[PDB]
């Protein structure tokens, strides 16, 4: 999503998640900040919504 | 005309915190209630065992007197 944006992506600010030891514990917390991150999204597509066409 | 649907005024901000508030106080608090009101169930025990020790006492007289 950051590297090679397929679509709007480069025009919504957030911060993908990295991990320390590589690690279910770790990767488990992964996956919430990510969750979270998903929720960054959504407030930012709610703002920014055009009125273009379907 | 146009009607569809965008966001009507802007929305207003979504949380995203870690917002834990730690209830609870400092562990050394809990040693202290702990050890406290440990301590005053061991008083408490130590004066009713003391006391069923009188009546005990008193029973054996009761057993002593009674023998003959």
């Amino acid at each position: 999503r950051k590297t090679q944006p397929y679509d709007v992506y480069d025009q919504v600010e957030f911060d993908v998640p990295i991990g320390s030891r590589g690690d279910c514990y770790d990767r488990y917390l992964c996956r919430v900040e990510e969750m979270r991150q998903s929720i960054r999204i959504i407030s930012q597509c709610l703002n920014k919504m055009p009125p273009g066409e379907i | 005309v146009k009607q569809d649907m965008p966001p009507v005024g802007g929305y207003g901000p979504i949380d995203y915190k870690r917002n834990l508030p730690r209830r609870g106080l400092s562990g050394y608090s809990m040693f202290a209630v702990g050890i406290g009101a440990l301590l005053f169930g061991y008083w408490s025990m130590m004066r009713w065992n003391r006391e069923r020790r009188r009546l005990q006492i008193e029973d054996f007289e009761a057993r002593i007197a009674l023998m003959p």
